[PDB]
């Protein structure tokens, strides 16, 4: 039975109040039909007795309290799913924006999804050869892992995003990634860059895209990740696909969340950001992983720009607390013409233990992982004081470290935005990337792999 | 019976009228679904309810029934080796009943199996007068852990009838002749989680726990019945530290609480623990462990309940005379849950938005931990060691949750990002971290090892402290401006950090280090220092010592990988150190 | 007489609202009889018309509204004072904890007490020898003074306080301090430290304990100090005993005071603490000194842990505005093995001048103090210069003062927690330190004293 109330009691700013209602639930989705034919989407924030406080996505501007109609849909914010979402481009609310054949959805799903039972979860251990050695060796990605990229404005994180989408795939398997891309609150020309790249590479023919622009309503920017993840969990846990999800910019998502919070007159937490920012972001990143007895997986790669290049900022900080590692891009490297400008020292992966030694490489280059970490650390401390001051403490124990950096960032870490290298190649180049440090310097447990190749 | 009615739904806060007979802290079924909620406030007929499940799709008009009891846990045989919810719901049974891989709501499930048969062995004779805490028999829940059936609080009288046999946790197994009449007992008892289980008195935690972690057990030790906080930035090693403790500690039972963290981390525990076998006894880790999981995208209010569920279960086995260690990862998410409900209740901050009673809530939690004398005629000894992780924003430990924790606990393992960035694990900052048990632990270690261990810890710490001061000078003037004695001190300090403090948790041998191995390892490192100190005084230069000791120092750097059953290959370095340096 | 009310309106945290009452007075003590028979007490915070707002000490957990009654006892919260209190241990509300007999009270005294007439006051003159050089010499304690200790979490403020109460003595006939201890939200181990120390010295037999621990209700912490101070002033002004009052932790008192003000939704001051935080603490600390024509006295040594080691925090800041000086412990000195870790530079005693000199202590007391202080401040500034810049940057006169401050901390301030120095030994030790300095730079000591002593 279709419900619609035609009398609005109170409108204070972006907030509304509807009286004499019944059977209206929390987080229920509503529609307001304007006197000029326009239809605006809304959301029930709170319900007392015969009253319902709701918020309109497009704002309450130009709304009459006697000449308007508020339809209560009897369901929360949903997404229309189907077999024919691949190859299509959608809105921030799941509406077609590519002007193709409109699809008749099989069903509608709550965009909040459901929490996977931790017992029913299947821990990720399948290695993903991203092609990028900085990632593949030191910060290894795994199917089902949530591994974000921390960048800054002006840095090539968009180039790194497209790169990973192009060349990432699972070893010794016919499985190909189904990419769900989600643009969040970005400009038209920013969104056009992705639309163009996906068409030229043909990645669009194997992808679902949810494009949310900068001048779209703030609520829609918030709904976009949940729209994309609902489509991701659908293609994975119902179609058996291995879905790769990529979102940008998460900073925009947080800023939209901050705006919405202030509109609801909620007291700001640390640095003016909501107290539930950790929780809110956790309802997105935890959607990744695998399930026992079910084919398919969900892999997330969030992307964000760190405000003022500050890592202690709430947005990347709380992201680092939730996700299983992070990939850092610095301007100091990017200024050296390094693409990708990945700094391996602040970078991390929490699921690299079972990914290594199984898919690769039986400790062949899984073992050197902790060395290149520890050696590049002293290699940087040495290069720091040896550049600004005179002769290094030792040219065999202190300036030898400097030799193993400059080229091993201009070569070992360089790679290319449209360049793809295999893991074998990476472990090939890697043994050659120790250029040039003698056998005295490699302080590892083995002498075996120090003799097989140079 | 009185049936309430919802009048207000706003996030996890629900208000309902027609509940004048309702009481504070009582549990009630909320709405059509019957989700689990707790009453925290009450204004006349309307009660404010804190729901520990999702409240999306719930509105006014729906019924609310009070259970008449507080948030409680089921305590009895069949509680060990189980992974529970925030409010003690079997996640495995939840998966079986609901036939779903996801978590629904409004589904009631008993915490234990009331159908399973257990063998109850009576150990008390009839005609014996008993009170709260007294053992009437036990159940071999696991081959090691005896689940001792104790007299519940409030029961007082004589044992009239009791007999051994195969019963369930519902069947009466013992009859007590009290003043109020006759009361029959079961193997199960219920207890409110917000109320700490009664004891005779508290005791001083003076016995060091063997965590197996060298940096901890040596320089910043925690005692059985002590409390330790682990504040640090993300990726510092907080969760890893608690994992190592939960698996290597010389403790009878382990209660791990996953509070608002990652779901994969609880999955990793529940999967690997049954595969980790103790060679001496043969039992797996899971057979001494109880799991409580409420992840970050699970209901936020249930983060608080997961804490009280875990500590109460810890108290239950504490009263049996067992040592119990409870891990809370992380306690910051608990505070966030308090902040969430604080704003919903239109309350007043508070620091950083937290409720004003945050300090009290935390202080009451850690005070429930400690070494105690359990109730009973035999006056048995129990203890609860609390290991808590704190997650400061940006690593800034001047935020409320960390400060309010450091004022009631005596152990502080402050993690450092720069150490983690150097892959120096664990990332404990040896300069700023501390343990106020170190003095009492010192005389214990000296007494049980019959060695001057306390002096060894002090000397090793002095070198680390002197290193920092020397590291200030090397920053201004070159390293080559220092005396040979100071150059030696730096090299010994390097050995302390790299060979002793650095400890990989993913290495088969390095993951654990026995007390006897820690002594031999530290003695060797300090032996090289003293012998090289003598050499300098006897004319030898610094460079000549280092070059002629490459081989022996290499044995030192690998003494962490020496198998436990052959520790003699570590002590023989002491002889080699003296011999090789004497040759110089 | 009075009657019980079954007209409780609401239970919200620590607050209760009663309706339809009469004869209810401000700050009147009440009792709450629950349906299970359990009794909780509280006091009126605000009363108007037929309503009354009270705080409940034990809390409102488990209270059924419909079957609970409230009694109005017709008087404020009182303490049954007797000389039989000595040797007894009470809880936060002044009730027996040591499983002993019920005290047969001489009278009942309102725990808020009354303000001493400034004319009737007797100025604190009598020097107290604590045996601690950093106190006796530089921050002198006098009988009747309120001299608190500003500490931090992990710092030995317990050892310092225990040492004072164990060694404090005037140089005249009386060698008898009656210790009134008030535990406020402290842990069991911190409580046991004082208990074991008082038991081994026999001080337990001449002391009065008011113990509110961390497992005890927080709202009780508001009445606990007033309970102790009322006992303190009773034994001093009515029994003629020289009372020494030890209170810890004072920070826990402010937190409890902040809980009530937050629950009452009052307008906060700095950092959320009440605007009346200064005045409220003042009603506690002003409760000290001597009275003309009366023997005996009240000497307070409050203890608070400075949040974030920050002195500018409202709790230590407002306390400094109230008390007559403060003894501050720092982490930098505690890590250097200094016992006690007293930093004298921010330390102060506002009653040292008229408590020392000729006739009391020794004629060179004031001069040596100011000279040691200035030289110590100069040396610490020289050490900082030696940190930021090189040792070479330091002049010859800088190294001398830098070494002075170093030995001043090692041999003078650092004496040990169980060593009792006499005032003469302290002053003599002061001259042996000044001997390290050039005679020409002693510009705070006249030639008269400079010739007589070294
Ligand atoms: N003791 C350790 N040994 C080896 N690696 C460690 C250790 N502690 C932490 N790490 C590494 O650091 C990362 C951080 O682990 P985790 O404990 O989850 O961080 P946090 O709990 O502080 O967020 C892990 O992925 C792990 O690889
Ligand atoms: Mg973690």
């Amino acid at each position: 039975m279709i419900k619609e109330y035609r009398t609005i009691k109170e409108v204070v700013g972006p907030l509304m109040a509807v009286e004499k209602v019944s059977g209206v639930k929390y987080e229920e989705l509503i529609e307001v039909r304007m006197q000029n034919g326009e239809i605006r989407r809304g959301q029930v924030l709170e319900v007392q007795e015969d009253k319902a406080m709701v918020q309109i996505f497009e704002g309450t501007s130009g709304i009459c309290l006697k000449n308007s109609s508020v339809r209560f849909l009897g369901h929360p914010l949903q997404l229309g799913v189907s077999e024919d979402m691949i190859g299509r481009v959608f809105d921030g609310l799941g509406r077609p924006k590519d002007n193709g054949p409109e699809i008749l959805p099989e069903k509608y799903l709550d965009i909040n999804g459901e929490v996977i039972n931790p017992i029913a979860r299947d821990y990720p251990d399948e290695f993903i050869q991203t092609g990028i050695s900085a990632i593949d060796h030191l910060n290894t990605l795994v199917r089902g892992q949530k591994l974000p990229v921390f960048s800054g404005s002006g840095l090539p994180h968009k180039e790194l995003a497209a790169q990973i989408a192009r060349q990432a795939t699972v070893l010794d398997s016919s499985d190909d990634f189904a990419v769900v891309f989600a643009a969040i609150g970005i400009t038209f020309e920013e969104a056009e860059f992705f639309m163009e790249d996906f068409r030229q590479t043909g990645a669009i023919d194997r992808s679902v895209m949810f494009m949310n622009l900068a001048n779209d309503p703030a609520i829609e920017r918030i709904a976009t990740p949940r729209m994309a993840l609902t489509a991701a969990e659908y293609l994975a846990y119902e179609k058996g696909m291995h879905v790769l999800v990529i979102m940008t910019d998460m900073t925009n998502y947080a800023e939209a969340l901050r705006e919405i919070s202030a509109a609801r007159r909620e007291v700001p937490g640390r640095r003016g950001y909501p107290g539930y920012l950790y929780t809110n972001l956790a309802t997105l990143f935890e959607r990744a992983g695998r399930i026992r007895g079910l084919k398919g997986s969900v892999t997330q790669i969030p992307i964000l720009t760190m405000p003022e290049d500050d890592k202690t900022h709430p947005i990347p900080d709380l992201t680092g607390y939730i996700t299983e590692g992070q990939i850092i891009l610095t301007r100091e490297l990017y200024k050296s013409g390094i693409q990708p400008p990945i700094d391996v020292l602040p970078s991390l992966s929490r699921l690299k233990d079972k990914g290594t030694g199984a898919g690769k490489t039986r400790e062949d280059h899984a073992a050197t992982m902790n060395q290149l970490f520890a050696a590049y650390a002293q290699g940087k401390q040495a290069k720091e004081l040896a550049v600004v001051l005179g002769e290094s403490a030792l040219s065999d124990i202190d300036k030898i470290y400097a030799k193993f950096a400059e080229r091993f960032e201009n070569e070992y870490v360089n790679q290319g935005f449209y360049t793809n290298r295999t893991i074998t190649e990476t472990l090939d180049l890697g043994w050659e990337l120790l250029a040039m440090l003698p056998r005295t310097e490699l302080k590892r447990i083995k002498d075996d792999l120090l003799d097989k190749y140079l | 019976m009185q049936i309430g009615k919802i009048i207000k739904v706003s996030g996890p806060l629900v208000m309902a009228e027609n509940m004048s007979e309702a009481c504070i802290q009582d549990m009630c079924l909320v709405g059509d679904l019957g989700v689990i909620g707790e009453i925290i406030e009450m204004r006349q007929d309307v009660a404010s309810i804190q729901v520990y499940e999702e409240t999306s799709g719930i509105g006014p008009g729906e019924p609310v029934r009070s259970t008449g009891e507080a948030l409680s846990v089921e305590l009895g045989p069949g509680i060990i080796s189980q992974m529970f919810d925030g409010i003690q719901r079997p996640l495995d049974t939840f998966m079986e009943v609901t036939q779903s891989n996801f978590l629904g709501r409004g589904v009631q499930l008993p915490a234990l199996d009331h159908e399973k048969q257990w063998w109850f062995e009576a150990t008390i004779e009839e005609g014996t007068e008993v009170s709260a805490g007294d053992i009437i028999g036990y159940v071999d829940e696991t081959k090691i852990i005896q689940h001792k059936i104790m007299v519940p609080n409030g029961i007082k009288g004589t044992v009239q009838k009791i007999e051994s046999g195969s019963f369930t946790i519902d069947d009466p197994i013992c009859v007590i002749e009290t003043e109020q009449g006759l009361k029959e007992l079961t193997m199960m008892q219920k207890w409110p989680v917000r109320r700490g289980r009664p004891i005779k008195q508290k005791l001083n935690p003076d016995v060091p726990m063997i965590t197996g972690q060298r940096v901890i057990d040596t320089f910043f030790p925690v005692t059985k019945g002590g409390a330790a906080a682990v504040p640090g930035p993300f990726g510092a090693g907080k969760t890893v530290v608690q994992h190592q403790i939960a698996k290597w500690s010389d403790v009878d039972l382990v209660v791990y609480v996953g509070c608002g963290e990652r779901g994969n981390e609880m999955t990793d525990v529940v999967n690997e623990f049954p595969e980790l076998i103790d060679p001496n006894t043969g039992e797996s880790l899971m057979e001494r462990t109880v799991l409580i999981a409420n992840t970050s995208n699970m209901p936020v209010a249930a983060r608080e309940a997961s804490i009280y569920t875990g500590i109460t279960i810890a108290e239950y086995f504490r009263d049996m005379g067992y040592d119990v260690a409870i891990m809370a990862d992380s306690t910051s998410r608990w505070a966030e849950a308090l902040r969430e409900m604080s704003g919903r209740l239109e309350e007043m901050p508070g620091d950083e938005g937290y409720p004003a009673y945050l300090g009290s809530r935390l202080a009451e939690y850690y005070e429930r931990s400690g070494r105690v004398i359990a109730l009973g005629s035999d006056q048995r000894e129990g203890s609860i060691t609390a290991i808590s992780a704190v997650s400061p924003s940006g690593g800034d430990i001047s935020e409320p949750v960390t400060q309010n924790t450091l004022r009631v606990v005596k152990v502080f393992w402050g993690l450092d990002s720069s150490l983690a960035q150097k892959r120096h694990f664990p990332s404990i900052n040896w300069i700023q971290s501390y343990s106020l048990y170190s003095t009492e632990v010192g005389r214990y270690m000296d007494q049980i090892l019959q060695q001057d261990w306390s002096d060894m810890v002090t000397e090793g710490m002095r070198i680390l402290q002197e290193e920092e001061q020397l590291n200030e000078i090397v920053r201004l003037v070159g390293i080559d401006s220092l005396s040979d004695n100071d150059r030696l001190t730096l090299e010994v300090a390097k050995s302390i950090r790299e060979d002793y403090l650095q400890q990989n948790a993913f290495d088969d041998v390095d993951t654990f280090t026995s007390r006897e191995k820690q002594f031999n390892m530290l003695k060797v490192i300090l032996t090289f220092g003293k012998e090289a100190r003598k050499a300098l005084s006897l004319g030898a230069y610094f460079n000549e010592i280092m070059e002629g000791t490459v081989a022996v120092r290499e044995r030192i750097s690998r003494s962490k990988y020496i198998p436990e059953e052959e520790l003699a290959k570590i002590s023989s370095i002491n002889e080699e150190i003296k011999e090789t340096i004497q040759l110089i």
